[PDB]
């Protein structure tokens, strides 16, 4: 069985059972059988989230590579209000988190269709909807679900990279990676910073402090800048 | 068997090494009451936690006063949040001191009474407030990771950390009390100074804790 | 420390903290409201 | 039985002669707790082989190139074509990524002798590994240790502890004269009388700082000698 480090013993909590177990839990975080089956659900949307997340970034870089993610909240201009286009996204959230809860906290309790009462959800598990979300689904399950959730992982650190990248560099990811293969050995975090007991030289923070979005200043300082090495 | 803090003697009957952080420390005998011991062990841990988050607030204060972040040092933060802001400080401090007067008074009736803040009286919850052990008020409000409620042996180990890290921690509001009293700056100023030339700066040459250097 | 308690708890111990309190509470009062003859 | 580190000595008894080079000698019983033995012997093979790679690194550089100082040949202009003046942020990175692989490796059999034996990649590389620290295979295509392994992990630890002790020489006698340890020998045997520790010693060859491209290393001598 495949672990996190050759030749350690997995905790006890984690047999094996859950997709994507590799007995890494080193805080116990999920010893508790109710606490893991929070993380669980937690672990699989923030997944899908950064994945559908990164896609979108390097999409939008390639097809757009004069407008930078980090600013698309702000040069993005539509003839929807930004209030309107926030209370729309704030109900239709609202609906779908409030229903993904229910299920979570009531196993079998929404699969129902609320305006059609022919259609209704097979049984299935917390975290897996499956039925009308699933319609196509290409080789084994356990597979598939561990190749998703693996993948999900990696565009976790993805999406953390793509923040600390624009935020240290202020360019996008696709052009990050350009300016570190053109200079590799100058281009690194260790190549930009380095800390002694006599001097602490951090990289400047690329991002304004403040932006200027229809008269309202928002404020967008980089994430801990003051422990940035 | 277990390390005391000074070796050799015998640690006192009243500890005997069932609670965290357990050296036989007790010189004076001023927790060999049980209930004067069970008392203190909370007061040990409030004292602990709060020396906790003031070491972790004003390290961190520090490092973005060191770098070009604007800000304040620990000893003027409080002067230069309540001007910067539109803030009244009485109305501050009865807004913290309402606050700290209910869950203090809780946590003292609970002191006095174990489990009888989960009669469900205060807005219907009653496991959010029963308490595991002393100073130790487990339940999915205070330890929504539930590490109290699972490994046990892990339990342990984290409340000897806790001890452990409370009693560093108040050790080091000490040391920034006397730091900036005595060298009138910044913690991490003081630490600037003292890596610059550790043989001159230091508390044998700051000229006030040794007079007769 | 309960002997040590028990002793505190004498008549001239007690005597003394509490006439101490007494007189402090009366010199602070004054102090912060200086020569108090009417209401 | 063997030789003990001095004429009357009592060995301790954990020290029965098991390991190679074992000569009793423990005047801080550091070797009383097994697994404190065990992580300290896995501590003196890493020094020993350290030192030794050191010490040869020290001399041959010496002969080769007698116009660079080992001392300064860590700053980036003394580097030679084409790695002169490079960024040592990179070189940091590299070195910090594939030093952190096989510390955890070693570490991790260490931990659980014989568990990352074998190849994480290509299945069926693995290494015999008889003794901790002695991983042999791949470490050892020759095929060496075919033999009387006892007396060759002897004279590992000898030769071992013995470049330890001239490394240090190396590094002392660097920072009290300023020049590289054949630069010594030969100062010293131009006059024995007037270049030796009785005038050397007391002066730090060694500067407060060095200002390595942007950022300062402070540098110290081992003694407060004079700077």
């Amino acid at each position: 069985r495949p672990l996190w480090l050759p030749g350690s013993t997995p905790p006890a909590h984690l047999k094996g059972d859950l997709p994507g177990d590799f007995g890494f839990d080193p805080l116990g975080l999920g010893a508790n059988a109710e606490s893991l089956k929070w993380f669980k659900e937690s672990e699989l949307v923030h997944s899908r989230w950064a994945m559908a997340a990164v896609a979108g970034i390097l999409v939008q870089e390639i097809v757009r590579p004069d407008v930078f993610w980090y600013n698309a909240g702000k040069e993005v201009e539509s003839p929807l209000g930004p209030l309107g286009l926030l209370a729309v996204e704030f109900f239709l959230m609202h609906w779908v988190e409030v229903r993904r809860w229910q299920d979570l906290r009531k196993p079998g309790s929404v699969d129902q269709d609320p305006i059609f009462s022919q259609y209704k959800l097979p049984p299935h598990e917390v975290g897996y909807p499956g039925g009308v979300f699933a319609p196509f689904i290409p080789g084994d399950l356990a597979e598939l679900k561990v190749k998703e959730i693996k993948n999900g992982r990696l565009a976790m650190l993805a999406f953390v990279g793509f923040v600390m990248a624009a935020q240290v560099t202020g360019k996008g990811p696709i052009a990050a990676l350009q300016e570190h293969l053109a200079d590799p050995w100058g281009t690194t975090i260790f190549s930009k910073a380095a800390v002694v007991p006599g001097q602490a030289v951090a990289p400047p923070c690329k991002i304004p402090a403040s932006v200027s979005y229809k008269g309202i200043e928002i404020p967008t300082p980089c994430f801990l800048q003051g422990l940035w090495p | 068997v277990r390390p005391v803090w000074f070796p050799g003697n015998p640690p006192p009957a009243h500890l005997d090494g069932s609670l965290a952080g357990d050296y036989g420390f007790d010189p004076l005998f001023l927790g060999q009451e049980p209930q004067t011991l069970k008392w203190y062990v909370q007061a040990e841990l409030v004292h602990g936690r709060f020396a906790m988050l003031g070491a972790a607030g004003i390290i961190l204060t520090s490092i973005g006063a060191k770098v070009g972040l604007g800000f304040p040092e620990w000893y003027d933060a409080g002067k230069v949040v309540v001007e910067k802001n539109n803030i009244d400080f009485p109305t501050l401090m009865v807004i913290q001191f309402y606050l700290m007067g209910w869950a203090e008074t809780k946590r003292w009736y609970d002191f006095k009474n174990p489990g009888s803040q989960a009669d469900g009286s205060f807005l219907g919850f009653t496991e959010e407030f029963k308490g595991l052990e002393n100073g130790y008020p487990g339940g999915r409000f205070f330890d929504p990771m539930g590490l109290s409620r699972g490994d046990a042996a892990k339990y342990q180990e984290y409340k000897q950390k806790e001890v452990k890290n409370g009693r560093l921690a108040m050790i080091a509001c000490l040391g920034f009390a006397a730091q900036y009293a005595a060298t009138g700056k910044g913690p991490l100023d003081n630490l600037a100074d003292h890596l610059a030339d550790p043989n001159h700066v230091n508390f044998a040459t700051n000229g006030v804790s040794i007079p007769i250097a | 420390m309960k002997d040590f308690t028990t002793y505190l708890s004498t008549a001239p111990v007690i005597a003394t903290i509490w006439f101490t309190f007494t007189a402090g509470l009366l010199i602070e009062i004054n102090r912060y409201f200086p020569d108090p003859l009417v209401f | 039985d063997r030789k003990l580190w001095a004429p009357g000595v009592v060995a301790p008894e954990y020290l029965k002669g098991d390991l190679a080079g074992d000569y009793g000698w423990d005047p801080l019983g550091l070797g009383a707790d097994p697994t404190a033995l065990k992580w300290y012997r896995q501590s003196e093979l890493q020094h020993a082989r350290w030192a030794m790679l050191g010490v040869a690194g020290v001399l041959v550089q010496e002969i080769v190139k007698p116009d660079v100082y080992f001392y300064e040949a860590g700053l980036p202009q003394n580097l030679p074509e084409p790695f002169t003046n490079i960024n040592m942020g990179g070189l940091l990175a590299w070195e910090f990524i594939l030093m952190h692989w096989v510390e955890v490796r070693r570490w991790q059999d260490y931990k659980n002798f014989g568990s990352v034996n074998e190849d994480p990649i290509f299945k069926g590389n693995k290494v015999p590994n008889p003794e901790m620290g002695y991983p042999g295979g791949i470490f050892d295509p020759f095929g060496f240790s075919k033999g009387n392994l006892k007396e060759l992990q002897t004279k590992e630890i000898k030769n071992g502890r013995l470049a330890m002790i001239a490394y240090m020489a190396f590094i002392l006698q660097a920072q009290a004269t300023g020049k590289g340890p054949l630069a010594a020998l030969s100062a010293h045997l131009s006059n024995p009388f007037g270049n030796n520790i009785l005038k050397n010693i007391g002066t730090c060859t060694v500067p407060h700082s060095v200002d390595v491209q942007g950022l300062t290393i402070p540098l110290t001598c081992l003694w407060p000698g004079s700077q």
